[PDB]
């Protein structure tokens, strides 16, 4: 019964998310679990419930691990990922309002997105034509320029 | 002799601090406002009166033929159980580290790198993390501590505890590597202007490679890290070294022809037809330097020779020499030892004005 | 992931300016990205960004191989 | 159907003793040879029998072992009628007679070198194995002249390889199906093999009369340079000065020599097409070999070219057997790789630009053209 | 052995020439070498003839697969 | 009555409700757009026909 | 089966991006079109452009 | 809708380096996958339930 | 030929004597040691005489 | 050729790759922006590197799509990377389960085998792998028979993740994760962006590769017999603009169909102290001898397809696998026999 529970939470990457969270907070060791014991110990703090004590009810969601910061949201970066733990805790708890909280953190994201792509720039300069100082546009392509036709037939028509 | 290794240009490569962008960026990345402990120099080299094989043989020997130190992790040192992060794998991290030039007197010194992420931003591991865990305390750092190790995700932590610094030579393994190329040219050989339309599709020297037969070469070599104040005593420690390299790897030969009337698997002798001699000398593991030289000075020694080459196949990884000479077997022997003795003459001269040209 | 701590042709290591690198090289591209956004960047048709003289006072020299890798190498942490 | 019984099983067959890798160049390698990588090596064995003509040789390989190479891996003792591992014969000291040595492939041991779709009479022939000791090497490595028989390239091209163990197989290997056998195409009655992209080119820049600077010669240092790799008996340079020049004619001569015949064709150099333009060397549009001796003209693919039907390769099998046809072809790759090694050759963008006039002669040539058919259309 | 067929529509290459069009490069007639790059049209045209070698290629294998079989049988 | 495939990035899938950075640290591609199926462990995309 | 699917080889990001936008031919076990029709089918037409 | 003149239209310092833009806008409009997870949705909510 | 034969043989009989002696080497004197031999013994060649 | 390449083209195959058991998935470290990029890649990551090339002939070792390759340029991490291999194996019934068999155990044991470094069943992370290992030991039903499954490869491989996940059948099952480290080697596919492939015949060391006068050496050198059939004329131009793009510090815009002037281009190459063309004096590194002939060297783009040597490689030996119904081997490497 604990063995099937195991395997199934500790492979769920909300454990990984909630452990993460809990180690950045320090209240789980920063490594992996060595011992039996410190899993254990890993598995109450994340899930918020001993193995044995989630197979007795049916709760899972409501008692997993959240962040001791208390991030006043209302420096981006961690604000940005202490929102995220939140609302996707919220969202496996099926939080009342969730979904505008969801479209407003959504937006700030987009901002938070469009700094980290302006870090990502490597820069692009464009060749400019001296004369006009724009894009070059001068090429080598051909033109049709019809020409007179004595240089294909002579004074005789041939 | 006659200074055959003249003036010698050394140009270290620094940070112009006189950029904002640089200055602030580094102010506010590592607060640094001046120089590193460890910078690139750039050393050319005027070469007079010598063959144009020596001054290759002595520039290949100082890119990745010279014993160099790197920093490596031991088998174990990457701790599994520690190491939490997904994205830092020990070919990457292992794949840094090893190319990091380090400028390294002791090769007991062992470094560990304990880096734990306890935030929620993405953590850069700096070479400034490398702990030293072994050895002698540093009164002088060994490497820079600008480079980027690597990223750890939030709340990873990367745990090495036996990096230690391994030698090698660069052609085994290129993080061995010590000079790169900066400027090779003959200043014996008339140049073309290059910048016009006739010229642009030849080399540029007035004499084709298969006639001509430079003797003042300007050998332009830099080495990637060495301290900023002993600049000059690294230069020719590396030099000498390379002097150094070159004659014991030609001793080692020269060993091989003081027995040639006992038999050895790298000697082989005959007289073929016409009171000819053929002596073919295999090397295993030896590169084109020292069969460019052999051939270069016995040719010289020899000039009225019936036939001089060697071949470096990529496989079979041995260097094969091979003289055909009207001559008979002891006289062919006392030949190569001259020329052999004269390559030695050429580079502890070389060695000579090293040291009475650097100081 | 990274600008590589050596150059990857000559060896030269460009990876100890790397870091100063990308940082100058974002602050110089903020003062010439002007009402552009930043995913735009690579697609403005006005953009002349130079990193020439930001190389060359980090001390790298004039190596078609060393500042193509540092100018054109991907970092992961910016994409991921 | 083709996974059916008949296709699959009975006009076609798995088998054992078997190794395929992709394929790249070598051009150390001759025409009739191919690198095995190690590893393959003490995969595959080749069955020698025990007797009292072999028995020291083969003794050798029954103290590797499995350990070192070149060693065995199965013994077949006579006297058990059975198959014994090297790491339980510690005690055996020696071999019996009549027994069995399964031993490492080794150097000079012949090879069926195969590629697929097989579709001419050479596309499976025997090549003598060079191991590869890198161990690093995991390709199957050839000559690139030697593709030609395959139609093969190195773009991905994988081979099929297997080592004949048995001895009648052997025999047949080095005594029917060896590639000199192929020189000649059963399909066209002509040569197949010969110079190739680099090999032509070089053999051109070598027998050219001139370069842009000035006569086409070299000192004795690198006309001897020249014969470095070509796997023969070197000539002699004896009676050359250090500042002596020697053409490339010359050498040329000096290595056709040892197979003389008699070549006289105008080379693809020469074309009526390119003369109105260009100034032809007189000495470069008319190849002539007497005996051996390149008198005049360049060498490029009407000489050395692969599947030159006339060429120099082909008398010189004629002459002298395909043996010495592929190892001339060697040799003379040898050379123009050689030369090509101090001459240097390079492609540019500015080789296929052409100048404001040409272009503008070429609009104008477009532009008649144009002009004639809105003749038609007009029309 | 003929020139660019009029798929597009009744009397048409492609959408960028117009119907009946008498101008010899709405029939693949491109006017431009390759250092000098092509147009679009250009490029179509070219694509087309370049997919017609890979077909040509691809199909090659198979059907001298077929006469070869049938040969060496009958030949055997 | 049963299961139905539910197309990754699609609005039944829980991803569609996740920020970049949930989909980042639950082992989600975060540049990725999705569009392919989880179906016996592989993952499958229905071309257009 | 009318669905047109293959499996998604993460050879790369680019690799990904074409297997969402690739377009199959229709596949039908009767005909299947193997007469000239073959080589049509798989010829540049001139819809494509755009 | 009355569009303006044709004639003043300014045009001329139009490059094709500036197209891209308007590339750039069409493929932020597709996104250049979202056809599939559209038409996934449609099916979700009214395609099955019909 | 003749002189290729001779040497052929006697560098054969040379090799079998010394792996002979290499083996023997393994249970006599430990392999260890007899493994520190063949490192360094090949690396001036020999291993073989 | 290159619509194909392209997407064969190993990189940054995926951005969770940790988190995924993926089978023959290729995780290129480093990768670049091409110098002379396209409008493609602002949308899709670009996959290769800008190594520099040199077209030129070296020995006729890059011959008919070979490739000479810089030994340095490999080792540095050039088109370096880790490749993955998934095992998954599961239990038929409830006759069988993960664990070490023992001689008792064995009625079955696999000859030559190790059924070592197997503990609670499993080899465990971070374990080095070699052909004759056991990985997963799982026993059925002496009292039991052995059915654990063998490495097998000739590559080693290193245990980068084992998990025991429930299957969909309520089961557990096996999941084991090896990794490989795959440095770019002799036999290793690499194209450019115009549809030139090309495999790794050569790797040189630093010396024995070809300089330029300033310094200059390329990671690849690609033989010019591969352009005039081919008329890949977009790979000179680009090597020709990414050229004057390095001196200068610029990603310039390659895209098709932009106006493009090779002459304005070469000029452009004048103007930042090279010559016209992209030729430069170069010395052979072996023998210090200058080319009589300036060679055309610049940055090109290239990629690393995912078309191992090491997988595609077999050699087979007289014994293995046997087809029960003709008595014929079995059928390529993967039932390791055929
Ligand atoms: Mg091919
Ligand atoms: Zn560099």
């Amino acid at each position: 019964d604990t063995k099937v529970l195991l395997t199934e939470i500790l492979l769920d990457p909300m454990y990984d998310y909630a452990a993460t969270v809990a180690r950045i907070d320090g209240s789980i060791p920063m490594h992996k679990p060595r011992t039996p014991k410190e899993a254990e110990y890993e598995f109450k703090t994340v899930i918020g419930r001993t193995p044995a004590e989630l197979l007795s009810q049916k709760e899972f969601y409501d008692k997993i691990y959240t962040s001791k910061y208390r991030p006043d949201f209302t420096k981006t970066s961690t604000l940005i990922y202490l929102r995220a733990y939140e609302l996707f805790l919220k969202y496996l708890q099926n939080a009342p309002n969730f979904n505008s909280e969801l479209a407003e953190f959504k937006t700030y994201e987009n901002a938070y997105g469009e700094q980290k792509a302006l870090l990502a720039q490597q820069g692009f300069y464009n060749i400019f034509d001296p004369n006009t100082g724009r894009a070059d546009q001068r090429t080598r392509l051909f033109e049709y320029k019809r020409l007179p036709i004595s240089t294909l037939y002579d004074e005789r028509g041939l | 002799m006659e200074k055959i290794f003249q003036n010698v240009e050394i140009k270290p490569f620094l940070i112009d601090f006189s950029n904002l962008f640089i200055k602030n960026a580094a102010k506010k990345l590592f607060q640094l406002e001046e120089q590193l402990p460890l910078v690139p120099v750039n050393v050319v080299m005027d070469f007079k009166g010598i063959s144009r094989a020596a001054v290759h043989g002595l520039s290949r020997v100082l890119q990745d033929e010279i014993p160099n130190y790197m920093l490596d992790i031991k088998p174990g040192g990457y701790k599994i159980e520690d190491s939490t992060d997904l994205f830092m794998t020990e070919q990457f991290i292992r794949n840094r580290i090893n190319f990091i030039p380090i400028y390294a007197k002791n090769e007991t010194l062992v470094f560990a790198l304990r880096s734990l992420n306890n935030s929620c931003e993405v953590k850069t591991i700096y070479s400034r993390d490398l702990i030293q865990v072994a050895g002698p305390k540093l009164k002088y750092p060994i490497f820079n501590p600008t480079f980027e190790i690597g990223f750890l995700q939030p709340g990873k932590s990367l745990i090495i505890e036996d990096i230690y610094i391994k030698k090698g030579i660069g052609r085994k393994h290129a993080a061995f590597n010590l000079a790169v190329k900066t400027h090779f040219s003959h200043l014996d050989i008339e140049q073309y202007p290059t910048d016009k339309k006739e010229y642009m599709a030849l080399s540029g020297y007035k004499q084709s490679s298969m006639t001509s037969d430079p003797r003042h070469h300007r050998l332009g070599l830099c080495f990637p890290a060495v301290p900023l104040p002993h600049i000059n005593q690294a230069v020719r420690t590396y030099l000498k070294n390379a002097c150094r390299i070159i004659i014991g790897r030609i001793q080692s030969i020269q060993k091989i022809y003081e027995n040639f009337e006992e038999p050895q698997p790298e000697l082989v002798l005959f007289s073929m037809d016409e009171e000819k001699t053929k002596a073919i000398i295999t090397i295993k593991d030896e590169t084109h330097t020292i069969g460019n030289l052999l051939k270069t000075y016995i040719y010289e020694m020899i000039p009225d020779i019936s036939f001089v080459g060697y071949q470096c196949v990529p496989h079979k990884q041995e260097m094969v020499l091979t003289i055909i000479h009207k001559a008979s077997q002891e006289d062919l022997i006392t030949l190569l030892e001259k020329s052999i003795q004269n390559i030695i003459q050429t580079f502890q001269i070389l060695e000579k004005n090293v040291d009475e040209l650097i100081a | 992931m990274l600008i590589p701590v050596v150059c990857f042709t000559c060896g030269f290591p460009i990876g100890t300016y790397a870091a100063i690198f990308d940082k100058a090289r974002t602050e110089y591209i903020k003062t010439k990205m002007g009402g552009t956004l930043p995913q735009n960047i690579p697609l403005d048709a006005s953009l002349q960004i130079e990193l020439k003289d930001l190389i060359t006072a980090l001390g790298i020299p004039m190596r078609v191989c060393c500042r193509t890798h540092l100018i054109t190498t991907l970092d992961y942490r910016k994409y991921y | 159907r083709k996974e059916g019984r008949i296709r699959k099983s009975l006009l076609g067959s798995q088998v054992w003793s078997i190794s395929r890798s992709t394929i790249c160049g070598n051009s150390d390698l001759h025409l009739d040879e191919v690198g095995y990588p190690i590893s393959f090596a003490r995969t595959l064995q080749v069955a020698e029998t025990v007797q009292h003509y072999n028995i020291n040789r083969l003794m050798p390989y029954f103290l590797n072992g499995k350990r070192q190479y070149p060693g065995c891996s199965r013994v077949y003792k006579q006297i058990t009628q059975s198959v014994h591992d090297i790491e339980g014969l510690k005690q055996d000291f020696r071999l019996e007679v009549g027994d069995i040595l399964y031993r490492d492939v080794v150097t000079g041991d012949v090879a069926f070198f195969n590629r697929q779709p097989s579709l001419e009479r050479s596309s499976i022939g025997v090549h003598r194995i060079v191991v590869l000791e890198n161990p690093k090497i995991s390709t199957f490595q050839m000559n690139v002249s030697a593709c030609a028989w395959y139609n093969a390239d190195f773009d991905g091209d994988q081979m099929n390889l297997w080592v004949p163990w048995s001895v009648m197989s052997r025999v047949e290997a080095e005594l029917l199906c060896s590639v000199r056998n192929w020189f000649i195409s059963t399909k066209s009655s002509g040569p197949v093999n010969g110079q190739v992209q680099d090999s032509t080119v070089g053999s051109f820049l070598l027998t050219r009369t001139n370069t842009p600077m000035g006569k086409n010669v070299m000192n004795k240092l690198h006309a001897m340079g020249l014969f470095q790799t070509t796997q023969t008996d070197p000539p002699c340079f004896a009676n050359y000065s250090p500042t002596d020049l020697l053409d490339g004619k010359s050498v040329v001569s000096m290595l056709l020599r040892q197979t003389p015949i008699n070549y006289q064709r105008a080379p693809t150099w020469y074309s009526e097409v390119y003369a109105p333009y260009m100034h032809y060397n007189k000495q470069d549009i008319s190849t002539q070999i007497r005996n051996g001796e390149l008198i005049e003209g360049v060498l490029d693919k009407k000489a050395v070219g692969a599947g030159s039907s006339g060429g120099i390769y082909h008398l010189i099998s004629r002459r002298y057997g395909p043996q010495q046809a592929l190892k001339m072809i060697f040799a003379t790759q040898q050379l123009a790789l050689n030369y090509v090694r101090n001459a240097g050759f390079t492609v540019s963008t500015a080789d296929m630009l052409l100048t404001p006039e040409a272009h503008q002669e070429v609009q104008e040539i477009i532009n008649e053209l144009l002009l004639e058919s809105e003749e038609i259309n007009n029309r | 052995t003929q020139r660019i067929q009029p798929q597009f529509s009744f009397g048409r290459t492609l959408v960028y020439y117009p119907r009946f069009a008498l101008e010899a490069q709405a029939y693949g007639f491109i006017c431009n070498s390759y250092i000098a790059g092509l147009t679009s049209p250009e490029f179509i045209f070219g694509e087309m003839n370049g997919r017609f070698d890979l077909i040509n290629k691809a199909l090659s294998t198979s059907s001298t697969g077929y006469a070869n079989r049938k040969a060496i049988f009958g030949l055997q | 009555v049963s299961t139905f495939p539910i197309m990754r990035g699609s609005n039944r899938c829980h991803t569609h409700h996740l920020s970049k950075t949930a989909k980042k640290e639950i082992g989600e591609d975060p540049n990725e757009p999705g569009g392919y199926f989880i179906a016996r462990g592989g993952e499958w995309v229905v071309d257009l026909l | 089966n009318r669905v047109s699917t293959q499996s998604l080889e993460r050879k790369n990001l680019l690799n990904t991006i074409s297997a969402l936008r690739t377009v199959n031919t229709h596949n039908t076990t009767n005909a299947s079109k193997q007469t000239e029709r073959a080589d049509m089918m798989r010829r540049v037409h001139a819809s494509y452009p755009g | 809708i009355t569009y303006g003149p044709i004639e003043t239209v300014d045009n001329e310092e139009l490059t094709e380096a500036d197209m891209l833009s308007f590339i750039s806008a069409a493929v932020n409009s597709t996104g250049l996958i979202g056809y599939n997870i559209k038409s996934f949705d449609d099916l979700m909510d009214n395609g099955i339930p019909q | 030929q003749m002189i290729l034969q001779q040497v052929d043989m006697k560098l054969t009989e040379v090799i079998t004597q010394a792996r002979q002696y290499f083996k023997i080497m393994e249970e006599k004197i430990g392999r260890v040691q007899s493994d520190a031999i063949r490192e360094i013994l090949t690396m001036e060649g020999k291993v073989d005489d | 050729y290159e619509t194909n390449q392209g997407r064969q083209t190993g990189g940054w195959y995926c951005f969770s790759w940790p988190y995924r058991v993926d089978m023959n998935r290729f995780f290129q470290f480093y990768n670049e922006m091409p110098l002379v990029k396209t409008i493609a890649h602002n949308y899709v990551i670009p996959n290769g590197l800008n190594t520099i090339v040199a077209y030129m002939i070296y020995g006729g070792y890059n011959q008919e799509d070979s490739v000479i390759v810089s030994q340095s340029f490999i080792d540095r991490g050039g088109f370096a990377g880790t490749f993955y291999r998934e095992e998954k194996v599961e239990l038929e019934s409830d006759i069988e389960s993960f664990g070490k068999p023992d001689p008792l155990i064995t009625k079955n044991l696999k000859p030559g085998a190790n059924y070592e470094k197997l503990v609670d069943g499993f080899v465990p992370v971070g374990t080095v792998v070699k052909k004759g290992d056991i990985i997963i030991g799982k026993v059925a039903k002496n009292k039991y028979i052995d059915r654990s499954v063998m490495y097998g490869f000739d590559e080693p491989a290193v245990v980068d993740a084992v998990m025991r996940p429930h299957g969909p059948n309520d089961e557990i099952f096996g999941l084991m994760r090896l990794r490989y480290e795959r440095n770019l080697n002799i036999g290793d596919k690499m194209s450019s962006r115009s549809g030139n492939k090309g495999i790794a015949a050569l790797a040189l060391p630093t010396s024995d590769m070809p300089f330029t006068e300033d310094g200059l050496q390329p990671d690849l050198i690609v033989n010019p017999h591969s352009h005039p059939s081919r008329m890949t004329n977009g790979q000179m131009i680009e090597t020709t603009v990414g050229l004057a793009n390095a001196l200068q510090g610029v990603v310039t815009d390659g895209t098709a169909f932009l106006p493009i002037n090779v002459q304005l281009l070469s000029e452009r190459l004048a103007q930042e102290g090279l010559r016209f063309n992209g030729c430069q004096k170069m010395f052979n590194g072996q023998t210090g001898e200058y080319f009589d002939a300036a060679i055309f060297i610049g940055p090109t783009y290239h990629q690393r397809l995912q078309k191992f040597v090491l997988d595609d490689r077999y050699a087979v030996a007289s014994y293995g696998p046997t087809d029960a119904l003709t008595g014929q081997p079995l059928d390529g490497k993967r039932s390791h026999g055929g």
